RNA sequence: CAUAGUUGCGCCCG
């Protein structure tokens, strides 16, 4: 044994899986109730989804907050492996220098 | 929930009519024939039976106290 | 608790650089209407961070077209960075590429 | 004990606020002085606050959520000040451009842009029946 | 009616509507939502007027008869929870009602409602200040730290539930149930963003009428509709017309070219209507023909959780802070207001500078010291 | 300077509505016959529920309003009946309220339907209406509700419960020749089932002489009063409201 | 104080110095059973 | 595109986007892509026909689910990178007519 | 063989309602946590 | 919460008037009376019934506040014919004319029932 | 060399008026004829009408002097 | 620390002496009513 | 009081064939869109074809989509004074619209004939993929439909296309009320504490709080904003 | 009459 993991209501491993509404009605849960949550305490916990930008792809954007006319980045992460992901920028220089 | 005893705009019993109301969707009227069947002229009233949802049906599946 | 701690708080990271943490990753699933519970569960959140400084992401951008909706928003000082899925939108699960 | 409720001159009563008391009322934000305005209560028999619609224009009220924020002045002399300083008729005209803050409102500058067309016609019934509501009604029925 | 199963449920806060009707004017997604079998809101008749004044800036006017027949009436269900514990062995508090010379003081709220255990039964009437929880930690007699309700709130202790704690601890929920009865204030929308307030409420006699009996149920602004141009309510309201006369729920789903409004019109007038809807009403005070033909229909309206019961509060002398001894928010929101920047230069640009030191000195936290007039210091 | 003598013509009459006309009256004096209809025909509906039990599904009150709503046989014996507040008792007797008992048990599988039929009352001659039947609640297997409730005079002026009409029609100069509605376009709107026009015709000629006359009435009853005698009651109720003023104004002016 | 199971629904007392169980189900979940007092609802 | 339709090595979700102006052929199998189903057009004629729906129709004690649509290679997962690459008529009843 | 136009605005909704009852509007959240 | 007693809308309180007369001293023979726990069914008949009669001058009612159940009616007369003898006059009036009415409809009940 | 305007200014108008509205709640004797009058405000109100009360207003010029006025000395707005 | 008690908007000053919570103060929704002269505000019989 | 109590009598409303017009202003709006949508091909062609010369302070592309914009805003008001001049005397809209109490011309255009142009920035929708502004047109269109010309009135509901452009327009008349109410009241506050001790002085010269003289009279005449108000010289304008 | 942390994150209303 290492710890418990809650686990999201109506998933695979949640006991409500695969019920017919009569057995549902008869554990006091709702047919209807979409699932997709955690309950902690007691206290029903949903976990929204969180936009980021794309990994592993080429992007050349116009920093105007610099001395650069253009900066290519790409944020560098391998498969589920290596939470901290390298992000590299490859920048031209401000060509008005002088 | 279940059928309201009356028509919410003019108080008409609309509370006896819910059962027989689908009875005859059984019997397979057209909605608005089977509301003309049970004489109800007002669309008032036709509202209740037309657009009511009977959840109490659904709570009946669970237990009780 | 770890786990039970961020879902419990919504603040994401080391609990101990609990100051420096992302916040609002989980919420208290809101049941008032059912289709309310539902746009709860369909929300997607924007963070600011970095790159909300460089370009704005409030305006709706054409790429949202038929997997965002248009016009759901909530008003206030989160107009644009909360949205919510369209209907048929279904989210990459990911696969191996072998 | 009667002899703590017997009074004499010079005693104070915390009385309840009672038909006729002088109100402060605002709504946030606060913009310029007829964003915050003195009033007279009136006491109704529910749960909200009541106002006459063109003053909603000044506060830049409208009916669909706003709650608003009353304050009672608790002095004579803070009451005699909201008195000559703060209410809505002295706050009619804005310096801010020299114009009126409130005016005709919705319903009531429709309903008198048809009253004053040319072909509006009223039986003796219908203005004897209206003119009840005018006021400043000296009681004399005009020549039709 | 948020789920199914909200009778087992015990939620921190719920609203459940009495009557619940799926929409006349529906959509072919709505099937999907499920909404059909759980709806949110009524199909009312709206006939779009002005009227007395009372629905104007976007106000609403309600037939207090239908409210009187349970039109939108709702219940609004509470849960309080409160934990047994145990903080060392220096004291262990515990569920009992208290008695006035057992514990070294108590409010002035009566105890006498619980059971031997301290917990109210379920079917009891309660207040804003009664007690349902008597709770009392021991002293190092004891002290006691039982629970009341929010001061606004009068309902009925619906369900009483006690369980094991995670720790192991005997703790209990209560659901309170306190009816909520549509009212002046309450807020209402369409489902085009016509918010509105229930402006006032006028028995049906009061209410205008159609040559076949019908009441409005509500009445709204007719200025609401041209700034905001929602002509889905109009459409919405026209469909449902046409649907309740036909016996068939419409469909309002957008991008269909098989709907317009010219066929809806053309169906309308098969029974015996005005092709656009317009209908001749009588004035319900002196029964006189309106001079001009009103718009009216059936249209799905929903109530919103915001009541005045949860908004209105006031503020005369409560519990200042401990820190700053000025008002707080405690138990509810009587915490006074805060004289914002903004109100303070208002009173200024007003020169009202009496009652502005009345607001912000002698009615807030009227202080005094004593200062040595040689060095300048608080002495 | 006298009021006028007013004639009227029954057109219909069944158990469920009146349908009839009054000739040679004033608008004022109609438009008050009807709200005395809608709002001040004392009937007797279901008041101060007391609930011995209940483990419906539903919450108490929520059983007590829909009882509130059931309408009641109270043809004659609401006359004879005084108001509550007006009576000498303690608080409920035969002569201002009616028992009624209510005690249903399902111990069956089957849905058990609490209807109109299980109410009881003490007194025969006040019955449920419908006694099809109105449904109160449907019951599980082990679910029961007992109850007792009363039920007391009452005007729909103080609650809708009370209101006997289940709509009344109205309805006055039905070519509009009075003009006192402008149709934009009157080609467009449908006749009435009282207008005499031609098809051609949509609005009779302006007549600049006319008054308010022959109102056309339709009084459908809830069913808890035959439609005769809510007319009935209505005009005696309103002659009495109108003879009791006269009495105060009589007292005022010798005062 | 009585108290009904949540599970098999048997009306039983427990007294308040004890864990709350059902006293052949195990089950630890309790309801109070319903009030004895006189409770009036008007019907409007 | 023929494999992913057949659902035979590449799952659907799976991405295939071509870039012909830059020639560029960017294949994505990660999770948090963003995709939704849309009717396959050939020869601007739909691929769904009338025997499809008469087994939808039927969809129960059949079990023809959208499973099979999908197997069937009539309707494909499309995101929002590939829809770049994308001719997408509104409806087939107006815009695909001659 | 092919969908008629005025066939087709009953078709859409068969498929449509096809994929709903496969699939569920929280696939999101079920999907992910199995994965 | 503070929702008003329904029952009173009709019901009078403790030294509470039905109705009281004031004299209206802007015009000669002109009174305002100032009836209690009423609506709009007896004002606006009485009214009607005022202005039939040929010796009133004027004659018109309102309510103050709809929440409120007062009404005022003002009626001015010719200065031979007190106000309040017209308002007694059009109450006897209207309680001939609803006598009658009644008279007539049970009539026409028998007829419909027995034809 | 009195140079402020003879007219009172609103704002001495609301104070003047609310102080002596202010002595007369504390039983001030009144300089004014009064009949059936509870509120001090009316009172107050028909005292300056009257121009009777007893203040006098000192008008501070910003250089530190000042000017006094009586009331009766002032034109009333 | 001490100097965040007064710095920002919530401080000693700018949160508690350029405006603070005042008692005798009621806040609550507004309806219309045509019946009252501008001068005049409907109040509820709890907060009087 | 008097003009509700009269309106009870009158009555007000809005409705459906407040909103409808007749067949003939519905062909006219249709004839000016067709030839509108002409016009602007023909503009795209010259731009096609090289042959539209920039006007002056103005590029290639900024001429091509002003020509473009001023077609199609004469279009729509064109069409919006041919939907106003077909309203009849008893057309609510017009009645409110009239009588200035809400609504405006515009409006009674957009819900009878046309909603116009959507603009994002002041600007036509951008190219938000390669070179479209939705999946549904071809690359490098610049007719109105792509563009985001909603050309259906909201009585005749607007196409998806159509629809959400306009959900575009109106997501940044939101992110602009958002934005204003971040700086509601900054600049006020700034400016009040700025100014805050500024008066009138008995001596009827304005000074602050340090007694420092800003204007010797307020607003150079010593007037208050009160009782000022608009008039004409007569001896300004007239010739000798 | 008198007694019930902050200090933040999130969220609801205008
Ligand atoms: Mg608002
Ligand atoms: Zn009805
Ligand atoms: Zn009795
Ligand atoms: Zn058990």
């Amino acid at each position: 044994f290492i710890g418990k993991i809650p686990i999201m209501l109506r998933s695979t491993y949640c006991l409500l899986n695969g019920l017919t509404d009569r057995d549902l009605c008869e554990l006091n849960e709702c047919p209807l109730d979409p699932g997709g949550y955690f309950i902690i305490n007691g206290s029903e916990k949903v976990l929204i989804a969180q936009e980021k930008m794309a990994t592993n792809t080429v992007y050349v954007f116009a920093k105007k907050d610099s001395k650069y006319a253009y900066t290519g980045e790409c944020r560098s992460c391998l498969e589920n492996s290596s939470r901290p992901t390298s992000t590299i920028w490859v920048s031209m220089l401000a060509r008005g220098g002088q | 929930m279940i059928i309201p005893v009356r028509c919410f705009t003019c108080g008409k019993i609309v509370g006896n009519k819910w059962e027989a109301y689908l009875g005859l969707l059984q019997a397979e009227y057209t909605e608005g024939d089977a509301l003309d069947a049970l004489g109800l002229k007002r669309y008032c009233c036709r509202r209740m039976l037309l657009a009511h949802v009977d959840l109490i049906e659904k709570l009946l599946n669970y237990a009780p106290l | 608790d770890g786990l039970k701690y961020s879902l419990a708080t919504g603040n994401w990271g080391d609990q101990k650089k609990a100051h420096q943490a992302r916040a609002g990753v989980s919420q208290v699933l809101n049941r008032l209407t059912f289709a309310s519970t539902l746009s709860h569960l369909r929300r997607l959140n924007s963070p600011i961070g970095r790159d909300g400084k460089l370009a704005k992401p409030r305006q709706l951008h054409n790429t949202l077209w038929g997997m965002v909706c248009p016009a759901e928003t909530p008003e206030g000082h989160a107009v644009g960075l909360v949205k919510n899925l369209a209907l048929m939108a279904y989210i990459s699960v990911g696969s191996q590429p072998s | 004990k009667p002899s703590d409720l017997h009074l004499q001159t010079g005693y104070k009563v915390e009385r309840h606020m009672c038909d006729g008391d002088i109100v402060i009322f605002n709504r946030q934000p606060t913009l310029h002085k007829m964003s915050m305005m003195g009033h007279r209560v009136r006491i109704l028999p529910w749960s909200t606050f009541r106002l006459n619609l063109s003053v909603t224009t000044p506060y830049n009220a409208d009916f669909d959520g706003d709650e608003m924020n009353l304050h009672l002045p608790q002095s004579l002399e803070t009451r005699a000040e909201i008195q000559e300083l703060a209410m809505v008729p002295r706050m009619i005209v804005t310096p801010q451009s020299n114009r009126p803050v409130m005016g005709i409102v919705q319903d009531t500058l429709t309903a008198v842009r048809k009253f004053t067309k040319r072909d509006v016609f009223l039986e003796r019934g219908e203005v004897m029946n209206l003119l009840m509501f005018l006021s400043t009604w000296d009681g004399k029925v005009p020549q039709p | 009616v948020y789920i199914t199963n909200f009778h087992v449920r015990m939620d921190t806060l719920a609203h459940v509507l009495y009557y619940p009707q799926k929409p006349l004017v529906t959509t072919r997604s709505m099937e999907y939502l499920r909404f059909r079998e759980l709806p949110a809101g009524i199909n009312s008749i709206v006939a779009i007027a002005s009227y007395t004044g009372y629905n104007q800036e976007d106000s609403v006017i309600m037939n207090r008869s239908a409210v009187d027949r349970g039109f939108f009436r709702s219940v609004f269900y509470r849960s309080y929870k409160e934990q047994e514990s145990k903080k060392g062995f220096d004291q262990e508090e515990v569920f009992e009602k208290p008695t006035r010379e057992t514990c070294q003081g108590m409010r002035h709220a009566i105890y006498d409602k619980l059971d031997d255990d301290g917990l109210i039964a379920p079917g009891v009437r309660v207040s804003g200040d009664d007690v349902i929880i008597g709770k009392t930690v021991t002293l190092p007699t004891k002290r006691d730290c039982s629970t009341f309700l929010r001061t606004s709130e009068t309902g009925i202790v619906d369900q009483v539930m006690v369980t094991l704690n995670q720790e192991g601890y005997k703790f209990c929920k209560i659901r309170v149930r306190s009816v909520r009865i549509p009212q002046i204030g309450d807020k209402f929308a369409s489902r085009h963003g016509q918010k509105g307030t229930c402006g006032i409420q006028y028995r049906q006699e009061d209410m205008p009428f159609t040559c076949e009996g019908i009441t409005p149920d509500i009445i709204i602004n007719p200025h609401a509709i041209p700034s905001r141009m929602t002509i889905g309510h109009l459409i919405e309201c026209l469909q449902g017309k046409v649907s309740a006369n036909k016996g068939e729920i419409g469909d309002a789903t957008p991008f269909n070219d098989a709907v317009n409004v010219q066929k809806i019109s053309n169906l309308l007038s098969d029974y015996g209507y005005h092709l656009r809807g317009n209908e001749v009403l009588y004035n319900g005070f002196t029964g006189r023909k309106i001079t001009s033909q009103i718009f009216i229909g059936p249209t799905y309206y929903q109530r919103l959780k915001h009541m005045v019961d949860d908004k209105i509060h006031s503020r005369a002398r409560g519990p200042i802070q401990i820190l700053n001894r000025q008002p707080m928010e405690g138990r509810s929101r009587d915490g006074g207001l805060r004289f914002g920047e903004m109100e303070r230069d208002c009173q200024i640009a007003h020169g009202a500078a009496q009652f502005l030191r009345e607001r912000l000195f002698e009615a807030s936290d009227p202080y005094q010291v004593h200062v040595c007039n040689l060095c300048g210091i608080m002495a | 300077p006298y009021a006028n003598q007013p004639t009227v013509r029954i057109t219909e009459l069944t158990d469920e509505n009146v349908k009839f006309i009054i000739e040679n009256t004033d608008l004022a004096v109609a438009n008050s016959i009807r709200r005395v209809f809608i709002a001040e025909v004392p009937i007797i509906a279901i008041d101060w529920v007391q609930i011995d039990a209940n483990s419906s599904v539903l919450h108490d009150e929520f059983i007590a309003h829909r009882l509130g709503l059931i309408p009641l046989t109270s043809d004659d014996i609401v006359d004879k009946l005084q108001y509550s507040r007006d009576c000498t008792c303690e608080e409920f007797c035969p002569e201002c309220s009616v028992e009624f008992t209510l005690d249903v048990r399902c111990n069956e599988d089957q849905t058990r339907h609490v209807t109109s039929r299980d109410l009881i009352s003490n007194s025969p001659r006040v019955i449920p209406v419908t006694s099809d039947d109105i449904l109160i609640v449907k019951l599980r297997k082990g679910q029961e509700l007992r109850l007792r409730a009363y039920a007391k005079k009452g005007f729909g002026k103080e609650h809708a419960k009370w209101n006997p009409t289940a709509g009344v029609a109205f309805e006055y100069d039905p070519d509009n020749a009075l003009r006192h509605t402008v149709y934009p376009k009157p080609e467009e709107w449908p006749k009435s089932e009282y207008s005499e026009l031609d098809e051609d015709e949509s609005q009779a000629p302006y007549d600049p002489n006319g008054k308010p006359e022959r109102f056309y009435y339709n009084v459908e009853s809830c069913g808890s009063l035959r439609p005769e005698t809510i007319v009935l009651s209505a005009l005696s109720g309103l002659k009495k409201k109108l003879s009791d003023l006269q009495t105060q104004l009589s007292h005022e002016i010798q005062s | 104080m009585i108290y009904i199971c949540g599970e098999c629904h048997t009306e039983n007392e427990i007294k308040s110095r004890d864990p709350i169980r059902c006293r052949e189900c195990g089950y630890r979940i309790m309801y109070k059973k319903r009030t004895k007092r006189l409770v009036v609802f008007d019907a409007r | 595109r023929k494999l992913r339709r057949q659902m035979d090595i590449i799952v659907s979700e799976v991405s295939m986007i071509r870039d012909i102006r830059e020639r560029e052929i960017r294949i994505y199998t990660d999770a948090g892509r963003i995709c939704r189903p849309l009717l396959i057009v050939e020869k601007q004629k739909l691929l769904l026909k009338k025997r499809h729906i008469d087994q939808l129709k039927e969809r129960e004690y059949n079990n023809y689910s959208w499973q099979d649509l999908v197997a069937s290679g009539v309707v494909e997962y499309i995101d929002t990178l590939e829809e770049e690459t994308v001719m997408l008529a509104m409806t087939p009843d107006d815009l695909q007519e001659k | 063989d092919e969908i008629t136009p005025d066939l087709w605005q009953e078709a859409c909704w068969i498929v449509i309602s096809s994929y709903f009852d496969e699939k569920g509007l929280v696939r999101q959240q079920l999907d992910s946590f199995d994965e | 919460m503070n929702a008003p007693p329904a029952f009173e809308s009709f019901l009078l309180f403790e030294g509470e008037k039905k109705i009281t007369i004031n004299k209206d001293t802007k015009v000669p023979n002109a009174c305002l009376f100032t009836i209690n726990k009423e609506d709009h069914t007896l004002g606006n008949i009485i009214k009607s019934q005022l202005l039939k009669d040929p010796q009133v001058l004027f004659a018109g009612y309102k309510v103050p506040h709809p929440l409120e159940h007062k009404i005022i009616i003002r009626v001015q007369t010719t200065p031979d014919y007190s106000p309040q003898e017209a308002f007694t006059n059009a109450i006897t009036d209207l309680i001939s004319e609803l006598s009658l009415l009644e008279e007539r409809f049970r009539v026409a009940i028998k007829d419909k029932q027995e034809g | 060399k009195r140079i402020t305007t003879p007219y009172m200014t609103k704002y001495e108008r609301a104070r003047v008026l609310g102080t002596r509205a202010l002595q007369i709640a504390m039983c001030a004797p009144v300089m004014v004829e009064l009949e059936g009058e509870t509120d001090p405000l009316l009172i107050a109100m028909k005292e300056l009408k009257a121009r009777k009360i007893p203040i006098i207003i000192r008008r501070y010029l910003p250089d530190g002097s000042y000017e006094d006025w009586g009331v009766d000395e002032l034109i009333i707005s | 620390s001490l100097k965040q008690r007064l710095k920002g908007k919530e401080g000693r000053v700018r949160g508690n002496l350029m405006g603070k919570r005042v008692d005798f103060s009621a806040r609550t929704v507004i309806t219309p009513d045509p019946n009252l002269s501008i001068d005049q505000v409907g109040v509820p019989r709890s907060i009087a | 009081t008097v003009i509700n109590n009269w309106l009870l009598i009158e009555g007000h409303t809005i409705g459906i064939g407040d909103s409808i017009a007749d067949s003939k202003t519905y062909q006219d709006i249709q004839n000016t869109i067709k030839k509108a949508k002409q016009d602007v091909i023909e503009v795209i062609e010259k731009a096609h074809n090289n042959e539209l010369e920039p006007t002056p302070g103005n590029t290639l592309r900024q001429t091509f989509e002003n020509q473009v914009n001023r077609i199609l805003n004469d279009a729509r008001d064109k069409t919006g004074s041919s939907a106003q001049k077909s309203l009849s005397e008893y057309n609510n809209f017009k009645s409110m619209v009239v009588s200035g109490a809400k609504g405006s011309k515009i409006n009674i255009s957009q819900v009878i004939a046309v909603v116009g142009q959507q603009n994002v920035e002041g600007k036509r929708i951008p190219f938000g993929f390669k070179h479209r502004t939705l999946p549904h047109f071809i690359k490098d269109d610049y007719g109105p439909e792509s563009r985001g010309f909603v050309e259906n009135s909201y009585l005749a509901g607007l196409t998806p296309t159509e629809f959400f452009f306009h959900a575009m327009g109106g997501r940044e008349g939101l992110i602009d009320t958002a934005v204003k109410t971040a700086e509601t009241g900054y600049i006020q506050r700034r400016l009040i504490k700025s100014m805050e001790s500024v008066m009138v002085k008995y001596d009827a010269t304005v000074r602050n709080s340090i007694n420092q003289v800003v204007q010797l009279r307020y607003g150079e005449d010593g007037l208050a904003g009160e009782s000022v108000e608009f008039q004409n010289l007569a001896t300004l304008k007239p010739s000798n």
